[PDB]
């Protein structure tokens, strides 16, 4: 999970 | 927004989509290309494909079962591009190469088209 | 095998099969969560949640156009989730993680279930 | 395009  | 966002998500579906067609599963339209047929969704032909995408969103075609494709169309190119829209993943060779950017150019695939251009450059 | 790969081919699709739902082009079901209906493709909702999967390759149930969840499911949770499975952006806020988490769990969505349990770690 |  990333920060988009 | 505030969303985050899982990097793997559209990949992971892109391969069960592709296990789907596998399996034959909610397949709903199949493709013939002069003596081959090739059974596959609706939705991701028109996710992949701008000939596609105007063929399902006509009020006629979207209810059709079979399509037809010009003669001219090289099934094993037809294969090639269809495994590609299922994986992202292109068998491109010397010897399919041109049969490969001739569907891309009538399937209206532009991506695919470019690099067979660049393909087909750098051995000029 | 030799194949090239296009990075950007996933998302594409992904991106393009939301375009198809917004505009409801080729749904063919609608998920009824108490008073609220959500229009989608089966393929989609099996390509992102086990439930889905189980539900659309049973024999009857594959060809029925409506599905109700269970009382308990939250709408809102449901509407988020769904969000999820179309774009990979998950909107996952404090006032909205249970309703999410209860859903992920119900849905079979264990990539949503796993950051929705390190979130609230954290907060306790 | 990449080499997968
Ligand atoms: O080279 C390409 C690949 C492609 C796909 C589609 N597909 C869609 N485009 C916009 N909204 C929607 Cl809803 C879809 Cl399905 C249209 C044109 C092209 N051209
Ligand atoms: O957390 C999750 C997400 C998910 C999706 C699916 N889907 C599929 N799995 C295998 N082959 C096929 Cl054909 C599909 Cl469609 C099944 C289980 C789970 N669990
Ligand atoms: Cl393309
Ligand atoms: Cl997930």
């Amino acid at each position: 999970w990333v920060i988009p | 927004d505030s969303c985050i966002q899982f990097t793997r998500h559209a990949s992971d579906v892109l391969l069960n989509l592709n296990r789907l067609r596998s399996r034959d599963i909610l397949t709903d339209v199949v493709i013939v290309v002069s003596r081959e047929q090739f059974r596959a969704h609706k939705t991701v032909l028109m996710a992949c494909s701008g000939l596609f995408y105007s063929i399902f969103t006509d009020q006629l075609k979207c209810n059709l079962s079979v399509i037809n494709l010009d003669p001219e169309i090289n099934p094993e190119g037809f294969c090639i591009l269809l495994d590609f829209m299922y994986t992202s993943r292109l068998n491109l060779r010397e010897g399919n190469i041109m049969a490969v950017m001739a569907t891309a150019m009538y399937l209206q695939m532009e991506h695919v088209v470019d690099t067979c251009r660049k393909f087909i450059k750098a051995s000029e």
